[PDB]
């Protein structure tokens, strides 16, 4: 019933607007709790989570856009997006990446996902300094937690009836680093039989990736590796923002636009499409229990997109942001 | 595993025990003579340990410990490091026995003059968390990094373990030995590991010192001191100091003790090798050694014999070895204690 | 008049394939000496840690050396080859340019991208620490000058080939330290070099923008490990790595041309092989060393004979052999 | 005639700082003194005390109270030496008799750059940095300081044996000096077997540098032979020929303000400053006085302690200071 959303920075809040219409044009019964922001501009906080936490500990479920990181112009210890991270334990990220009726791209009919992980890894801000120009930086990963990616890649598997699943690594430099990782998923890998199961070498899967990438069905990886192989896939298919994102963190559910953000536009101008959320937003009204809301909106969305008519200069055409949101809401009510 | 219980056949329990290299053997014999003499209930199951095959076999060597908890061992020569690789022999063993906790007992002895006078010590320690860090990598050359290592685990492990001493003894005062002041995460991470069991027993009056300060303390008034801990860095600096304050490493007996398994070894880690076979070594670190391995098995009437019987031997000016300041041999020294190891309880 | 390079023929289709290079490059008068040397890593005072000397003299005076692909190792305690090539000299700037191909049916065209990656300090380095028990810590460092050097090249690289645009790809935002040293170096390098335009985007930025439209890019730079999978990733784009040439700059003018791609041993010596590969890592070697006039005319025949689409080896899909794909090469660069 | 920067300080240290200014004019010290604060500002030092030491490049210091100011003035000139002299004193009842020893503790690198690191939640990593150049300059600062003061032997403490990396690079920098000055005698001790020999026969050392953690801990230690820090000099050397020579005793705030303090530490922390400047003949004057001063046992203050206020005590050895 209650949902707290969290524009973040960019077009979020412009993209949180499309949502609002469109829950509002959809009859969904959810009342956000949106409330300010956190970091970026607003600055820490701080202990945002416990501004956050408070709300997820009563809705378990809330839905943000993109942080988008601040480059260390502050003090910034480590990296506050993970921190938040952190705090509720977000430890797994979930990237659907489906190529869809109405965009063309250079690659058509792909259904894969990305399992990433997002506490372990260099994403910790360990540093310091050695000499006069000699720094050095700590990647971090633990078994603990890699079992949990680990376990978080094949459950996936089977609820959604997947084929198999590679697990992505650069061991071969790092044999302590990725080969505990590494283990820690043949390990799991062994109590899932009825799932094939590959390693790959990440400059490998990548270059495979733009040959052929219908090869791969489900792959998992540690935090670097999925900040990278995120904005990959959604870059193949067009844009980060029409690719969705999840993220679950202990019993809570959290949904935000697949990559970062479309980078090169930079533009609280609207021109932004918001696909991604709806359809994050959609994926999470299908976890809320509501299957109704977030299946007519997925058709209309998906029907839409393959009208070919409304589209932005992402996927080939020039649409205002609210054109785009009224077409939505347009084939939502006479359905 | 395929582990047993340890078990003690009608009478005498069965230990471990482990000759060495140099001036180990030459005094277990001793040892066994003064139980032999004392009708003690331990046999002694010897194991060649080290330093004439350290590769595989010793591992066999290993089991006749992990069977019977209680070893009492020498010491072993270390390794060439042609391997340079760990391999501290003595190391190894209390690795792959889980052994943490590093028990020293510094006491005054009567018939030992020493600067200061009246001396009760007992240092708790770590080994495989208390920093003494390996490590080391060179990030470019002449700059190198060394990594200590402190786990909120085996803090408070090592920690109950300094109170669970306390309590069962009778002592007073705990305290931390640290330098928090300067590693404020490191040492203050075990700084609030003993407070957080400090409070589990009000009894014990608990306080913090550091290092520094710590080793002045010592040299001047160290009755103030019961029961001190650290981790297993500053501990080479206590051990060595407080040792050779009540006398040498010929006096300190000392224990490793694990989960489950104990094991007894000297105060002071001399390989001895240059006083090989010289009827010289100083027994009563040796000696002391095997009497709180006695009370480990809970025997003490045998363990208290033994240990009023050395306090007893050793206040002659005569029986003091060379590395103390005598002029006697360790056979009078042995006998003498067993001149002074009445028949209490035998013919 | 004449040059000399050394010549490691390899594991494989290799040296089928280096005689291949030979033979075009006496077909096209190019004033070049062949001096084949094996380089398999030889036992020193104490483990597995040491070259052939012979191959060593001779890059020492050659200065300019041909690689072709080799083999994996004897047993798991030997080190990886390319890691004493660049330990043994000083190989930091690794490069490796990518070009659509006008005669390769690829779903991306008219690409024309250039890959500068650094080489020795950083996460490569084999330093890792095991903390506590299921507590691994790997080790990534950067320094000043190794990061001052591979930017004071890449720079004069594309002074030196006519480019345009510059970008710095990095994650300073969040490996501030490491990365915004690397970066705050260059942007130092660009305040002299203003001739050169230059401009940071973010490396997860730069991997979306490059899969959607690729052609909006120039030359790049990275540190090691961004390179080592950045470069494989555009090699994709350009063929993969058989198809695409490879780069490594030692110093005391030490440069070093070699392809990527496997030894391809279920197909060696059957005269299968796509010899391209390599060869414009030879073209490269010219381009470096000064003989446009010589490079310009193979690479253009290497295009023709791609562009016609008569002849090409199976990896490509045609039916013709490396000697058929040899000799139309050869008989292209006479008619020039 | 020499100009010094002076720092009053907190607790007794004013009222220690002025004894030391009345005896050095009673004992004909060529010594005109330059009174500047230091209170922590903004992080940095007052301007015109950074100035008035970079001109002086000498300084007496005192009790400091609760950054660290210790920290800020290392790094201020790179105090790259914690020299301290441990002495016995003869009046001075000590169950340690016979002792004669300096350590010299270097104070840049170690594990006092402060880096730490939590790891996972419950794990906690600090950094020990050891580079080659910090030694090496800490080893011919060494073989200067036992030259310049008739040292017999030099020995470098260490467990090189153990941290095969970082203390055997330590070692390596101290046997490559020592060739190339072979001047003074030079042996190695292991940590533990120094801790050991320190508390049966001190006698039997005589010079000693180690890393900074040994360093710190040693430096009390020998201290805690003679009475503590309160008759213990010690003295801080950085770059471009800047020297400190403090003391280091609690500020002592109960009796601050009573003329119940014993100073001779900040004096012999001034004896060895005037032996840092080659004024051998004015310290050999105020030294020896100021032992014979205790020796006769008549004017010790109450940490000592016989019965008698600081400035008696200071009274005396300005009366046997004008003397020769």
């Amino acid at each position: 019933f209650p949902v707290t959303m969290l524009p973040g920075d960019g077009v979020g809040p412009e993209l949180m607007h499309a949502v609002k219409e469109v829950f509002k044009a959809a009859a969904v019964p959810v009342e956000f709790q949106e409330h300010h922001l956190s970091e970026v501009q607003n600055m820490a906080s701080e202990e945002k989570l416990e501004q956050v936490l408070s709300s997820m500990k009563e809705n378990k479920v809330a839905i943000i856009g993109k942080i988008h990181t601040p480059m260390e112009y502050k003090g910034e210890l480590a990296s506050y997006d993970m921190r938040l991270r952190r705090k509720l334990d977000l430890f797994a990220n979930v990237v659907h990446v489906k190529s869809l009726p109405g965009y063309m791209t250079r690659h058509n009919n792909l259904d894969l996902v990305i399992i990433r992980e997002q506490t372990e890894g260099e994403y910790s801000s360990l540093e310091h300094e050695s000499a006069r120009g000699v720094i050095e930086c700590l990647k971090i990963v633990t078994r603990a937690k890699s079992q949990r990616i680990a376990k978080f890649a094949f459950d996936y598997a089977t609820k959604k009836g997947r084929g198999k699943v590679t697990a992505v690594h650069k061991a071969n430099i790092m044999k302590l680093g990725d080969g505990l990782f590494l283990q820690c998923c043949e390990e799991v890998a062994e109590l899932y039989p009825k799932i094939k199961f590959e390693t790959m070498i990440i400059d490998n899967c990548c270059m495979q990736l733009v040959q052929n990438p219908y090869q791969f069905d489900v792959l998992v990886m540690p935090n670097l590796y999925g900040n990278i192989i995120d904005n990959l896939a959604a870059g193949l298919v067009g844009g980060a923002g029409v690719v969705p994102g999840e993220s679950y963190s202990a019993e809570y559910a959290v949904f935000e636009t697949g990559a970062r953000h479309p980078f090169a536009q930079a533009v609280g101008r609207n021109i932004a499409n918001p696909t991604a959320m709806l359809l994050s937003a959609s994926n999470m009204l299908r976890h809320l229990n509501l299957e109704y809301h977030s299946s007519m909106i997925a058709d209309a969305v998906k029907k839409v997109i393959k009208v070919g008519k409304v589209r932005t200069s992402d996927m080939g055409g020039y649409a205002t942001c609210h054109d785009f949101t009224e077409e939505i809401c347009r084939r939502v009510k006479d359905l | 595993q395929t582990i047993p219980p340890s078990a003690k056949y009608g009478g005498r329990h069965t230990v471990t025990m482990i000759p060495g290299d140099g001036i180990g053997p030459e005094l277990m014999l001793h040892v066994k003579s003064v139980f032999r003499h004392a009708c003690v209930p331990v046999d002694f199951e010897e194991v060649h340990v080290s330093s004439n095959a350290d590769e595989e076999d010793i591992r066999n060597a290993i089991m006749a410990i992990r069977r019977n908890r209680v070893a009492l061992k020498g010491n072993i020569e270390t390794n060439h490091n042609l391997p340079p690789s760990h391999k501290s022999r003595n190391n190894i063993l209390r690795t792959s026995l889980d052994l943490y906790a590093n028990v020293i007992h510094c006491k005054s002895l009567p018939g030992v003059v020493t600067r200061h006078k009246d001396i009760d010590i007992l240092i708790v320690r770590e080994n495989t968390e208390g920093e003494y860090s390996s490590l080391e990598h060179e990030s470019v050359a002449g700059v190198v990094e060394s990594l200590k290592i402190i786990t909120k685990a085996k803090s408070l492990r090592i920690a109950e373990y300094a109170f669970k001493l306390a309590q069962e003894s009778g002592r007073k005062k705990v305290t931390a030995v640290h330098k928090a002041n300067i590693m404020k995460l490191g040492d203050g991470l075990f700084l609030q590991c003993c407070r957080e069991v400090a409070a589990r027993y009000p009894q014990i009056t608990f306080e913090n010192m550091i290092v520094d300060n710590t080793t002045m303390q010592l040299v001047s008034r160290p009755q103030q001191f019961d029961v001190m801990v650290m981790p297993n860095l500053y501990g080479n600096i206590v051990n060595n100091v407080c040792a050779g304050l009540v006398g040498g490493p010929g006096l300190v007996a000392g224990a490793n003790y694990g989960h489950v398994y104990a094991v007894f070894e000297t105060a002071t880690r001399n390989t001895g090798k240059s006083i090989a076979n010289k009827n010289i070594a100083n027994p009563t670190a040796t000696l002391l050694a095997s009497c709180m391995m006695l009370d480990h098995l809970k025997l003490h009437s045998y363990a208290t014999s033994i240990r009023k019987a050395v306090l007893a031997s050793m206040d002659n000016e005569n029986m003091h070895t060379p590395d103390i300041g005598g002029q006697g041999t360790t056979s009078e020294a042995i006998q003498d204690v067993i001149r002074h190891i009445r028949v209490i309880n035998r013919a | 008049g004449v040059q000399t390079v050394t010549l490691i023929p390899g594991d494989g289709i290799g040296p089928e394939i280096s005689a291949a290079v030979m033979k075009i490059f006496d077909a096209a008068k190019a004033p070049i000496q062949w001096e084949e040397r094996n380089v398999t890593a030889i036992q020193g005072p104490g483990g597995k840690w040491m070259i052939p000397s012979e191959a060593k003299e001779s890059m020492d005076k050659n200065k300019m050396g041909l690689k072709g692909p080799l083999k994996t190792p004897i047993a798991a305690g030997h080190p990886s080859m390319n890691l004493l090539l660049r330990k043994t000299f000083d190989l930091y700037a690794n490069v490796r340019p990518c070009v659509s191909i006008e005669g390769y049916k690829t779903p991306y065209t008219d690409v024309n991208i250039v890959t500068i990656r650094e080489n020795t300090e950083g996460e490569y380095s084999g330093i890792e620490h095991v903390i506590v028990d299921g507590v691994v810590a790997s080790i990534k460092l950067i320094t000043e000058g190794a990061s001052k050097r591979i930017a004071e090249f890449a720079f004069e690289y594309a002074r030196n080939n006519h480019r345009s645009n510059v970008t710095a790809v990095h994650k300073a935002n969040i490996m501030r330290m490491s990365d915004g040293l690397f970066l705050q170096k260059c942007r130092e390098v660009a305040e002299s070099c203003k001739d050169i335009k230059f401009n940071e985007m973010y490396l997860d930025t730069v991997c979306l923008n490059m899969v959607q439209d690729p052609s909006q890019f120039d030359v790049l730079v990275m540190p090691n490990l961004y390179g080592d999978i950045l470069s494989d990733l555009c090699a994709g784009l350009i063929g993969g790595l058989g198809v695409t040439p490879s780069g490594n700059i030692g110093a005391n003018g030490v440069a070093i041309f070699e392809s990527v791609h496997g030894t391809a041993p279920d197909i060696a010596g059957k005269d299968m092989a796509n010899p391209t590969a390599l060869l414009l890592s030879a073209v490269m070697m010219l381009r470096h060393m000064g003989l446009f006039d010589h490079a310009a005319r193979i690479e253009a025949a290497c295009f023709a004979t791609i562009k016609d689409g008569k002849s090409l080896t199976k990896d490509l899909g045609g039916n013709a052999k490396c000697s058929d794909f040899t000799e139309e090469i050869c008989r292209r660069v006479k008619d020039l």
